[PDB]
């Protein structure tokens, strides 16, 4: 580094006195006021004009479909469809685009009954992607949590390299405190209320 | 002849580096030498009186340079003169917490890095680690 | 539908252009 | 690379010096694919030794799988700069 | 006794992308962590 | 204008040939493989270099979630010593080639060359050019 | 029966005793000294962090305080402060460049940070007016996250500063910095963008000029005192003390501050 | 890369240039494609903006020359190879520098045609 520093570097923990309940919470809020600021304000309330469940309506929709099942004859996807094909693709995709908004991500029969375009394809691969993606990241982050692992993600650096790789000290000597500091925090967030 | 007219002009701002990067303390030890402080003042002494108060005030203010921004405001908030004492206070108080949160055997080999990445002498290096361990207890 | 819904030394030419062609508009006119 | 170097040997063994490779000589690949991790490779050399010798270590294949599984807990079971998402005009070509 | 050097000519420090392990959490903060290393070698050349 | 099956697969093989840089010999080898079997067919002569691009250095099998195969995947570079020991045309190996390069061939014809077959604009047509030329002076 | 009001803002509570044992100690009791968070007169803040309700964050070299090393020097460096909401909110310079990334509407934070910076600007301007300095420096870090924020502070303060007639020279964060540090007397007047890394130069600044107190002008029409070391909040009383009608003791004050800086309670 | 690509480019035009040349001059203008006659009219363009004035010979010449810089020549024939001057007449190229000449000079052109109209309109 071209110089003997005017001092030496120690690990940034000085301001030790930081809550995991406190961490989390602050993130949390940052994320409810953008998710506010961004979807909007909460739409005007819409009354129910009919009372049932979905799983109501769902076994509704079997039972109207099971009485057909004799009748129902299949055929080639690129013949005409029957009156119960297009019955029960109409009621089975409105009832697994409700059940993907809501968060029953059964991506078996989504696929099935509400594929239509390569749009809906590209758009469940980003969805299936971001689930199954976020359910492996708990478990990383969770067992992290049973050897103590820090947090906070960590790059691969070898300062003692950098140090000696720069010129002057100021610049790699105020990335070890970013990285640091980043390392010594938890990017979670209470997802009860984001959900809420 | 040159070296010392050319470090005159650089530590007086009339001469620029080539890509106009920032004239600090380290930057002088890269080109003109561990020894520019000497070689200066002995040079400045062959020049009239205001051009050698001139280069003691830059020299000073260059050593001064040689800290980074953010220990200058969080240190030198009580002047320059005692900025130098309050850094090390500063800096044996982080070793102490280093020691106490640590051990000690982990702390020596830090040490030990932390002179080896902070060009420290031998003995500098022995005499900060005997000072922090004295202030333990 | 919602595409609709949501909405300098290059722009000397561009004033150019488009300046130069608004006269071979005009003269066309009368 | 341990792997490369060892089946560049048994390559001069057998297509130039014409000497068939024992079962030996595939369980020490067998066993470097297990301690490297490389366990896609660890399946290829799995189906060559029962394919060639008289079937496979089992402890060995067991080994494979273990790493096969921690990958996949992990998400390393492929590299990452693959999976992101890129279409014709997204390309960096690099 | 020809030219020595230019002593006002400093070698620009070389910046260097900071990498970052892949895994799934690198994957989830693809794009924040490439931001942070955009802003790492843009601190690099400028300095500070 | 008669092409019939030899007449194409040269046509392919030529602009195959087109090289800046030397290719890893793995590389080279699947590449020449999957031209001569015919899964090039479909492929425009222009867009060969984008699609060898895609083979090599992007999977498009793992991007699109549609992975079937266990060892034999063009990122394990370590297979070269693989297909120098039991030829392409082995028991082996010859299984998991044929179904990646399947992958990989109609996930291009049904995302990429569509695409680039249905570009009129005077930018995208630049856009597509320069992609194309960075493709050529990259495997 | 006065009051002056004690901020603290990532103060020690050393410094904060310290303070509040030079005020007892110097006015007597006349005036009390009442602690608060916010304030518009009267008021003054100990620790780097920036208070709430301050818009301009200007700092000078006292004649008296010049330090031995710095003695001549005339430069004035004014700091754009935008407005601060709570801790765990967004502030308002993380919020203008993050937002627009995001695609959330930013009008509302855009108009707050162009009134924040024309007051900024105007008091930068008025400054170089008084000093007769013709060119001012703008320092905007030139870090590819501050994109927008920066953007939209040369946007502002050239227009305003070239409506009023002087000049305006661009420039980043190390090359200011260095400069400021090394060779100030080329400096008249700097004025620094909102940023965590300009703040420290602010403060940088300050303290090797000597230890000074730097003034911040907030949002209610008015001038606060601001310290962070025991010289430096010294100084900040004693003007604060000046201001309330206090000659003397004012005096005593910066006298025993000068000789020494570290125990001005006790050396007075 | 961007100035091979241009110069690669402007190549290949003025070889496919040279082709039709050929087939115009066989079976006629007006059987060229639409294509075709767009890569004619560009290439004439072409052709006439690679000549340029030079400084050495305004004594003689009399009109002033041009010093191009690179980047503007880039520039200059990369928007031409687009269509973005699809609409300046040919002669504007013609023995002009830079791309803000042909804009100039087709002010000149537009506006002393202008008075040409009420000439003829007239009179």
């Amino acid at each position: 580094i071209s110089g003997v520093s005017p001092l030496l570097y120690f690990p940034p923990t000085t301001t030790s006195t930081t809550n995991r309940e406190d961490q989390i919470n602050k993130n949390t809020n940052i994320a409810i006021q953008m998710i506010k600021r961004y979807k909007g304000e909460v739409p005007p309330h819409y009354t129910r004009k009919s009372s049932a469940t979905i799983e109501q309506v769902e076994k509704e929709i079997d039972a109207l479909l099971g009485g057909a099942e004799k009748l129902r004859k299949t055929s080639t996807d690129d013949q005409p469809m029957d009156k119960l094909t297009l019955m029960e693709r109409c009621l089975r995709h409105a009832l697994w685009s409700y059940h993907k908004e809501e968060g029953r991500y059964d991506f078996d029969q989504i696929g099935r009954w509400v594929v239509y375009t390569p749009e809906d394809e590209v758009k469940l691969a980003q969805l299936k992607r971001e689930v199954e993606a976020k359910e492996k990241l708990a478990a990383l982050r969770k067992r992290r949590e049973e050897e103590g692992l820090p947090g906070g993600p960590v790059p691969r650096i070898n300062w003692p390299q950098e140090y000696s790789s720069f010129i002057d000290r100021e610049p790699v000597v105020a990335k070890r405190i970013r990285y640091d500091t980043l390392a010594s925090t938890t990017l979670e967030r209470d997802e009860k209320q984001i959900e809420s | 002849s040159t070296k010392m007219q050319t470090l005159h002009k650089l530590l007086t701002g009339e001469v620029s580096f080539k890509n106009k990067a920032p004239v600090k303390d380290c930057n002088i030890v890269h080109q003109f030498g561990e020894n520019w402080a000497t070689e200066l003042s002995a040079y400045a002494k062959t020049l009239p009186a205001e051009q050698q108060k001139i280069i003691v005030r830059q020299i000073a203010r260059v050593k001064l340079t040689r800290y980074t921004v953010a220990e200058l405001a969080a240190y030198c908030g009580d002047g320059p003169a005692l900025l130098d004492e309050t850094a090390r206070a500063a800096n044996i108080e982080q070793g102490v917490a280093f020691v106490k949160a640590k051990g000690v055997e982990a702390f020596e080999k830090y040490v030990a890095e932390e002179s080896t990445n902070a060009n420290w002498k031998p003995e500098e290096a022995k005499k900060f680690i005997e000072d922090v361990k004295a202030k333990a207890k | 539908e919602a595409a609709e819904r949501n909405p300098t030394g290059d722009n000397a030419r561009d004033r150019l252009l488009k300046e130069v062609l608004a006269l071979q508009a005009r003269i066309n006119q009368r | 690379s341990k792997f490369c170097a060892m089946m560049d040997l048994l390559e001069e063994m057998q297509h130039r010096n014409r000497l068939k490779p024992n079962e030996e000589s595939w369980t020490w690949v067998m066993k470097e694919c297990v301690k490297s991790g490389q366990f896609r490779l660890g399946y290829c050399i799995q189906q060559v030794m029962e394919t060639e010798c008289k079937g496979c270590p089992a402890d060995l294949v067991k080994a494979n799988e273990a790493n096969a599984q921690k990958a996949k807990t992990e998400g390393k079971e492929h590299p990452g700069h693959l999976s992101q998402q890129a279409g014709l005009f997204d390309v960096k070509v690099e | 006794r020809a030219d020595e050097v230019d002593y006002t000519n400093l070698p620009a420090p070389k910046p260097q992308k900071t990498v970052w392990d892949d895994n799934i959490e690198t994957e989830v903060l693809r794009k924040y962590l490439d931001g942070l290393s955009q802003y790492d070698m843009e601190e690099a050349k400028y300095g500070v | 204008q008669v092409q019939t099956i030899p007449m194409i697969r040269g046509a392919r093989f030529v602009a195959l040939f087109n090289q800046k840089q030397p290719s890893y010999f793995m590389n080279a080898i699947v590449s020449l493989y999957a031209c001569l079997n015919g899964y090039l067919d479909d492929v425009k002569v222009q867009y060969v270099k984008f699609y060898e691009y895609l083979l090599v250095h992007r999977d498009l099998g793992i991007m699109y979630g549609t992975a079937k195969n266990k060892f034999f995947y063009m990122y394990v570079q370590e297979l070269n010593y693989l297909i120098r020991f039991f030829t392409l045309n082995s028991p082996i190996l010859h299984g998991e080639l044929e179904e990646m390069l399947k992958q990989h061939t109609h996930l291009f014809l049904q995302h990429y060359q569509s695409k680039m077959n249905a570009i009129k604009s005077e930018k995208d047509v630049k856009a597509l050019k320069n992609l194309l030329y960075s493709c050529k002076r990259a495997v | 029966s006065k009051q002056l009001t004690f901020i603290s803002a990532g103060a020690t509570a050393a410094v904060l005793q310290s303070a509040s044992a030079i005020v007892s100690k110097v006015a007597g009791g006349r005036v009390q000294t009442k602690t608060a968070k916010e304030a518009g007169r009267h008021a003054v803040v100990v620790g780097p962090e920036t208070p709430i309700g301050v818009h301009t964050a200007v700092t000078e070299v006292p004649k008296s305080a010049q330090d031995p090393l710095f003695s001549g020097v005339s430069t004035v460096v004014v700091r754009a402060v935008l407005p601060r909401a709570a801790p765990d909110s967004v502030q308002l310079r993380d919020a203008l460049d993050v937002y627009a990334s995001a695609g959330i509407d930013t009008k509302e934070e855009v108009r707050s940070a162009t009134e924040a910076f024309k007051k900024s600007a105007e008091v930068a301007v008025g400054k170089a007016k008084a000093k007769g300095v013709k060119r001012i420096v703008l320092v905007v870090k030139q870090a590819s996250k501050h994109n927008c924020i920066n953007e939209l502070f040369k946007k502002i303060s050239t227009e305003t500063i070239e409506s009023a007639g002087l000049t305006t020279e661009v420039v980043g964060t190390a090359a200011v910095a260095n400069q400021l540090i090394v060779n100030p007397e080329s400096l008249g007047v700097v004025l620094l963008n909102d940023v965590a890394a300009t703040e420290q130069i602010e403060l940088a600044f300050a303290g090797v000029v000597g230890g000074v107190s730097r003034v911040y002008h907030t949002v209610e029409g008015g001038k606060i005192s601001a310290g962070h070391s025991f010289k430096s909040v010294a100084l900040a009383v004693a003007q604060e003390l000046r201001e309330l009608g206090l000659s003397s003791e004012a005096d005593k004050v910066e006298a025993a501050a000068s000789k020494n800086p570290r125990a001005v309670v006790s050396a007075l | 890369v961007d100035h091979y690509n241009v110069a690669q480019d402007v190549v290949q035009m003025l070889t496919k240039y040279r082709e039709l040349q050929d087939i115009i001059a066989v079976l006629g203008i007006d059987e060229l494609s639409e294509e075709d006659k767009l890569i004619v009219d560009r290439a004439r363009k072409l052709v006439k903006f690679l000549s340029q004035p030079f400084q050495v010979a305004e004594v003689f010449t009399g009109m002033t020359g041009h010093y191009v810089q690179l980047d503007d020549t880039i520039d200059s024939f990369s928007g031409l190879l687009m269509g973005t001057y699809d609409q300046v007449p040919e002669m504007a190229f013609y023995m002009v520098g830079g791309i803000n000449s042909v804009l100039e000079k087709a002010k000149k052109m537009a506006e002393e045609a202008a008075e040409l109209e009420k000439m003829r309109r007239a009179r």
